[PDB]
């Protein structure tokens, strides 16, 4: 294209807490990241005669 | 990532339900202690502290809003099924008297024979 | 037929006028206090948690320590929790105590 | 189990004084080694999608 599309993904993020005898554990969570955007243009130059 | 190739941009996505919040680490003051299935009020949170716990220690409380198996009740009140519980921090005990005591259930199976009591847990307010 | 319909994790609501609710924040809609699903608009349907879990906020004052076991009250005027104690709603209970990037770990109420 | 078993040893001391006929001879002791103690936790995390 005349311009490109970034890239995308999906990441979990998670800690392993200690857990003592019957606790509650802390849940991770997911986001996500994107790539940058690149161009390509035209060049040109001929002759007469 | 450190070094990498591209400068990627990193969005989060929230997330509030940290947990399921049926139980809550505490951590011990000075002047109390715990030992397994006992109930306990440690740091405003009421409930049965699974471990044992001293001095700087920390222990997990219980407060699923079950149904308990508790006795450890002042033995010279009644106790009728439907009763409010409230807990007497000065004496450690349960009873139905509110002067100052936290309300923390309802009896669910009256005084027996043995002081015994079922009674429902409550939300922690 | 059966009275329960639902376990009642989670209740709709209706955004009114002077509401708006984006996606994983505390909003109280209708005397139901709870986390909006749904990024709603006026007039729209969301769906909030009533869990009584555990939740993970940082919209708090930043003018008072949020010692761990104090109750924690919704103020709906400023949109943020504190430990006031005044006519603000109560929301819960800190189970772990404020960082120093301000973050609360608190314990969701019946809404009674 | 959660708590590890402690190793242990028995030792006997003994000092070899030079006898200058007419001494009681003194005797030795026995030490007991005790080894460390080693605990086992429980980590754990999860996703709630």
């Amino acid at each position: 294209p005349q311009v490109m599309d970034a890239k995308w993904a999906l990441q979990g993020n998670c800690v392993f807490l200690e857990h003592i005898e019957g606790e509650e554990i802390k849940f991770g969570t997911i986001n996500a990241e994107n790539g940058p955007v690149a161009r390509i243009q035209t060049y040109a130059t001929g002759f007469e005669y | 990532f450190k070094g990498q190739p591209t400068p990627s941009t990193i969005t989060q996505i929230t997330r509030a339900k940290i947990s399921d919040g049926k139980s809550v680490r505490v951590i011990l003051s000075e002047g109390e202690s715990t030992k397994t299935q006992q109930f306990y009020l440690i740091n405003g949170f009421f409930g049965v502290a699974m471990q044992d716990g001293e001095k700087g220690d920390e222990v997990t409380l219980q407060i699923e809003q079950a149904e308990y198996e508790t006795d450890n009740i002042v033995t010279s009140e009644a106790f009728e099924a439907g009763k409010l519980i409230y807990w007497d921090n000065t004496a450690k005990k349960f009873t139905t008297t509110s002067a100052s005591n936290r309300l923390v259930g309802r009896v669910t199976d009256g005084k027996d024979s043995n002081n015994v009591i079922w009674f429902i847990l409550l939300p922690q307010q």
